[PDB]
């Protein structure tokens, strides 16, 4: 895997060269499908290596959900230095994998035939995507995971082909997805930034480090936050707010070039607060009108090989819409709220208008890129500030 | 999806 854009051009993509995506060296000045929709689709599942079988995971079965939780907890994405691993919770996985329109065959597992052990996964969920001047029904691909003992055995290309086949069967021919690695061909490159909330714990676990000309006492004072948010009328989102949150979001996202197009049911699903999964706060002004909202989702990570600190509680910026409160004030209150809720760090990407507040609110740039990709869609690349899509 | 540390 290549993490850098120039080091990826020294690479050969035996699998991705067979796929309908632009070549990494290609420069795109067209808008449309790489290849036409297929009007006949392979009916049989692709072949897995001997001893492994497909299994669609019913995540409404608590035991199966727990098997997925364990597969990801032990084998999903780690940082560069193998010190931290994502720790998606079971109830978070239910939120991310059963939005409106979810399909059981799109929760695509791989099991050992003998032991029944879950050793592979990939998922699709449906999403209407606005890309420049086109609105397309697509899927979002997420949670591609291969057990560590199954790695480097061409199992991931099979998972990609098999979910592609199952999506094609439902009449969808484009997808969107993100990754930390460079593949053919990013439609946009974003960067994670981090805002320390408990700088002490973060330095002790070597998530962060003390700056050269700074001390620990200075570091704690630098990152100190108000006890309570300052925006008048800020409160948790309630059911009565679902229409206005939908309206605010739809209007706000028109300015970007890669965005979701959410129904009101999708807005309920993605924003209605659920403890330890998703937080949404609206601004209800002195007239009783909701004029802004902030949101962030809960995604802890496992701290590997540490005798005392086992987990890092992280908040991830989701969608933040401002029409009367300045964005800078909204995000300051998000940090205060995340601090109040026990989070250790607040992460945000440099997409949408986030660059207007990252430096001012004392975020530090991260070392990991997040590349955005479209499958079977040719369009010009865009800068981070035009990406208006956040995936879990 | 991509695990980032402060650079
Ligand atoms: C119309 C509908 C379309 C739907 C499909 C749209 C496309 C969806 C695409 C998937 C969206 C995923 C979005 C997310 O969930 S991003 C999260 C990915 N998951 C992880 O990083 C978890 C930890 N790692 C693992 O579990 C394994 O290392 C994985 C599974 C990542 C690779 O397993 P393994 O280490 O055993 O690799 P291999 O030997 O089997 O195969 C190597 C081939 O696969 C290419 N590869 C490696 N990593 C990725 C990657 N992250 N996306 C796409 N391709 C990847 C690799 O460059 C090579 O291709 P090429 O270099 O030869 O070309």
């Amino acid at each position: 895997p290549a993490k850098t854009m120039e080091e990826a051009s020294k690479r050969s993509y035996q699998f991705w060269d067979t796929q309908p995506v632009p070549k990494l060296g290609e420069v795109v000045n067209t808008h449309g499908p790489v290849e036409p929709d297929k009007d006949n689709i392979r009916q049989e599942p692709y072949t897995l290596p001997q001893g492994f079988t497909w299994d669609a995971l019913d995540l409404g079965d608590r035991g199966v959900l727990k098997e997925l939780y364990t597969l990801l907890n032990e084998n999903y994405v780690e940082d560069d230095d193998n010190m931290f691993r994502f720790d998606y919770s079971p109830e978070f996985l239910l939120w991310a994998l059963r939005p409106p329109g979810w399909l059981p065959q799109w929760h695509c597992g791989v099991r050992v035939v003998s032991s029944r052990k879950l050793v592979g996964f990939i998922s699709a969920i449906p999403a209407n995507i606005h890309i420049y001047d086109t609105e397309k029904k697509m899927v979002e691909i997420n949670f591609l995971c291969v057990h560590k003992k199954l790695r480097s055995k061409r199992v991931a290309p099979v998972l990609i082909r098999e979910i592609t086949r199952r999506v094609h069967l439902e009449g969808i021919f484009q997808a969107v997805y993100t990754a930390g690695v460079v593949l053919p061909k990013p439609v946009g490159t974003c960067r994670y930034w981090h805002r320390s909330l408990n700088p002490r714990k973060l330095i002790e676990v070597k998530f962060s480090h003390l700056s050269r000309n700074m001390t620990m006492q200075r570091t704690m004072k630098l990152y100190r936050l108000p006890e309570t948010p300052k925006t008048a009328g800020l409160r948790p989102m309630e059911t009565k707010d679902i229409p206005v949150v939908h309206q605010l979001l739809t209007r706000y996202l028109k300015q970007f070039h890669l965005t979701p197009v959410m129904s009101q049911e999708e807005v309920e699903h993605w924003f209605y607060p659920q403890e330890n999964i998703i937080d949404t706060f609206v601004v209800e002004n002195a007239n009783g009108e909701v004029t802004d909202f902030l949101s962030f989702y809960t995604l802890p990570s496992t701290i590997m090989n540490h005798p005392t600190h086992k987990s890092l509680k992280a908040a991830y910026s989701f969608y933040n819409v401002h029409t009367q409160t300045p964005l800078l004030d909204l995000m300051s209150d998000a940090l205060v709220l995340a601090k109040m809720k026990g989070f250790d760090v607040f992460n945000a990407l440099d997409l949408m208008e986030n660059k207007t507040f990252l430096e001012k609110l004392k975020f530090g740039i991260g070392d990991g890129n997040l590349q955005y990709y479209l499958y079977n869609w040719k369009c010009p690349s865009m800068g981070a500030e035009k990406v208006g899509l956040v995936l879990q | 999806k991509s695990f980032s540390k402060p650079r």
